[PDB]
């Protein structure tokens, strides 16, 4: 069993201090990005902060689509997908930028007689949709710390 | 700039010839608007399409209104009935201004169920099941967030067309997080639900809950704490009709609190691949989560918005079983899940897979347990579910995900897919969804088990495929079946021819547009038209259909 | 006292 703990952080030691940036900085996907960076102890500071060389993580278009994945024998949709599609630019200061995306799936069945319900339910798979979205971007911070070695 | 654009023409089997004469108009830099006028032959006369296009301080916004003064098929169907007008009124609009204010509006209304079968599908679809009426205004800051909702539906469902409103809704959230070690969050709502019907049960409800959470990291485990504090107060009225049918009795006051437990934790092992594959590194991360809740009797209160949820991977950890918050099932449970990942030599994620399960030590209850189990298990290892994803070169790619009930005693729900996708223009995909008539009998309403176009379930098989010839046409096509019907569902073909110019587009497509009740078949809809305009459209064509193309990588 | 937009004002008079 060559199974080991994990010794490095989720987060690359270089990115520990960082700018995050978006021009919704109070919407969900924001949150979701702040929770998941302080959650792996990554410290961020104000995008006016005079303390330059640190790496910003720019967040950008968030679309959410609701397609009918699958449908009945009468044409009426059975299976309505929830796909939530992120983009984001990882600026290091002085050598690159680096783009990187985020995309989640998820799909719940229709139920017209409790179309209220449904709602709810579909607001509540958005809820989660974002955290999924913020953890897959921070996974995708080692590829770019590899890119700019 | 303000002027005729180029005709379009289709020829349907519902509208028979039909002839689009569109007008712009530009208004302003930020306003647009475009009058359409829609010659049906079938139906014998003009629908007058109007577009209003807006870009604002508040955000950005299309308004749509259809008008179809009179209809002949509608007339001929519909002999007794005042009048054969027909109608549909959109309005969508976001934005966020001044980076706290949130606007969103996502109205629209028909004159009858069946507006959207018989015609053009810009913002409605055949498919649709019922239509939506939305507002929405709110504040939101880092650590504050408040919304005033408005939510109205309009089922097209004949059967039972009776839908709860929740015409006034709030939703007050607040953030204190760095609370000593705790982190602290509370949530506030108050909501009016009003029925359609004048005999069914009115509510408003007040709901709080306070949060506090302990999260301790390192860096490779993560154990995570959390205590909630539910309360909810039900005033519910106009309750007569419900009583004096059912033999359960609602209260009209209802008074609910209770406190849930969780505690998640999880590790990350990490090996370096070697034999297989140079510098590659598998991730195995163990994920254990511990929920409780106490049960409360809720037969006093009517399920108003609380619907089961689907149990994915991601679902499998989720502390709710029903939406809302009139359901709320007692839990005694142990969650595990497992996920694999493979990295490649740049640190790229090339694959994962996860598998877990549920197990429950108490039979989760909530007053109102009137699921249609196919077993009585009650407790044990109950709920399964499975992800993957593999990404085998830069062109190719295949996803998958499957879910198991014990209760059901048979696999709920599953999907798979496989792509191929050289660029937006070349590209193959084949994709599979299945769910089985034992999961429709148990989540969805009772006529939906014994209907025949609900009650064998979900077997659909789909294709998709784009290719160019000479960088300047572009074949698409679709095609899904239904193997257990062994019928088609939906097919479509298209053709564009894009020079600088000018592109023309000549599309097909035949599609389930609805059941005859009488010979218990379904009704198919086929249409082809020709669009000139003044890329080479692949995407636009691949979501022409009732089932659109989404990339799959 | 009046709490308009969040109450029962469909059947509530009644
Ligand atoms: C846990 C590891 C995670 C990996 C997850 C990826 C799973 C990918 C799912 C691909 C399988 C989908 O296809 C799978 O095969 C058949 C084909 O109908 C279904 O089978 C079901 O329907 C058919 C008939 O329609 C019956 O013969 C069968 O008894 C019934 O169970 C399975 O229930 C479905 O799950
Ligand atoms: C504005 C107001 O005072 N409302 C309360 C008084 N009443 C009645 O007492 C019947 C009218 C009904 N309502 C509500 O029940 C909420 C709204 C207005």
């Amino acid at each position: 069993c060559g199974w080991h703990l994990r010794d490095t952080t989720q987060v690359p030691s270089t990115m520990k201090v960082m700018i995050l940036d978006s021009g919704d900085p109070n919407g969900p996907l924001s949150r979701a990005v702040r929770n998941q960076l302080r959650l792996n102890g990554v410290e961020l500071l104000d995008k006016e902060t005079t303390r330059k060389d640190v790496p910003s993580l720019r967040l950008g278009k968030v679309s959410i689509a609701k397609d009918t994945a699958s449908v009945f024998r009468n044409g009426q949709t059975a299976e309505y997908q929830m796909i939530m599609t992120v983009n984001a630019t990882v600026l290091i200061p002085g050598r690159d930028i680096y783009p990187i995306s985020a995309k989640v799936f998820r799909s719940f069945f229709d139920n017209p007689q409790m179309a209220l319900a449904k709602d709810n339910e579909q607001d509540m798979i958005v809820k989660e949709m974002y955290d999924r979205a913020a953890e897959q971007l921070i996974r995708k911070l080692p590829s770019i710390r590899a890119a700019d070695i | 700039r303000s002027g005729f654009l180029i005709p379009n023409a289709k020829y349907t089997t519902t509208n028979y010839f039909e002839f689009y004469l569109p007008y712009y108009w530009n208004i302003a830099p930020n306003m647009d608007a475009t009058i359409t006028p829609h010659y049906m032959h079938r139906r014998g006369n003009i629908m007058w399409e109007n577009e209003f296009r807006y870009l604002s301080q508040a955000g950005a916004g299309l308004m749509e209104l259809d008008y179809l003064p009179s209809d002949k098929v509608y007339e001929d169907e519909h002999p007794n009935d005042d009048s054969s007008r027909r109608w549909l009124f959109y309005w969508n609009h976001s934005g966020v201004m001044d980076q706290v204010w949130r606007f969103n509006v996502d109205y629209t209304k028909v004159s009858d169920p069946s507006y959207f079968n018989d015609f053009d599908n810009k913002y409605g679809s055949s498919t649709d099941g019922y239509a939506t009426q939305k507002f929405s205004v709110g504040y939101a800051v880092q650590n504050f967030n408040a919304t005033v909702s408005t939510k109205q539906f309009q089922v097209f469902s004949e059967q039972n067309t009776s839908s709860y409103s929740a015409e006034p809704q709030l939703d007050v959230n607040y953030y204190q997080n760095d609370v000593g070690p705790f982190d602290t969050r509370i949530y506030g709502q108050a909501v009016h639900f009003v029925n359609t019907r004048d005999d069914m049960p009115e509510a408003t409800r007040v709901h709080l809950e306070p949060t506090i959470n302990l999260p301790l990291s390192n860096n490779w485990g993560s154990i995570n704490t959390e205590a909630k504090f539910l309360a909810t107060h039900y005033q519910q009225t106009n309750l007569d009709w419900y009583n004096s049918r059912n033999t359960t009795k609602l209260d009209e006051s209802v008074n609910r609190v209770m406190p849930q437990f969780k505690v998640d934790g999880k590790m990350v092992f990490e090996r370096d691949m070697e034999m297989l594959a140079p510098g590659y590194t598998q991730t195995l991360e163990p994920r254990a989560q511990y929920l409780y809740v106490p049960y409360r009797d809720q037969s006093d209160i009517y399920n108003y918005d609380s619907s089961l949820l689907q149990s994915d991977y991601s679902g499998l950890f989720r502390d709710r079983t029903y939406g809302g918050l009139d359901r709320i099932a007692s839990a005694n449970q142990v969650t595990t899940g497992v996920t694999s990942r493979i990295y490649d030599d740049a640190a790229v994620e090339r694959f994962n897979i996860s598998v877990g399960q549920i197990y429950y030590f108490t039979e989760s209850r909530t007053g109102d347990d009137n699921i249609t189990w196919e077993n009585d298990d009650k407790t044990g290892s109950l709920v399964w579910a499975g992800d993957t994803y593999w990404r085998i070169s830069e062109r190719w790619g295949l996803r998958g995900g499957i879910q198991y009930d014990t209760r059901l005693d048979n696999v709920a729900t599953s999907n798979s897919s496989i792509e191929y996708r050289r660029d937006e223009d070349r590209l193959v995909q084949l994709n599979y969804h299945y769910a089985s008539p034992e999961y429709i009998q148990a989540t969805l309403p009772k006529y939906y088990s014994t209907a025949e176009q609900y009650k064998n379930g979900i077997s659909q098989v789909g294709a998709v495929a784009s290719r160019p010839i000479a960088d300047r046409w572009s074949i698409v096509g679709a095609y899904y079946y239904d193997t257990n019907a062994n019928k088609q569902a939906d097919s479509m073909l298209g053709v564009q021819y894009s020079s600088c110019c000018y592109a023309i587009r000549v599309g097909y497509e035949r599609k389930l547009n609805g059941w005859d009740n009488d010979k218990q078949h379904a009704v198919y809809d086929n249409a082809i038209g020709f669009n000139i305009e003044l890329g080479l459209g692949t995407q636009e064509m691949l979501r022409s259909n009732i089932l659109p193309y989404q990339n799959t990588l | 006292a009046c709490f308009w937009p969040f109450c029962n004002w469909k059947h509530g008079c009644a």
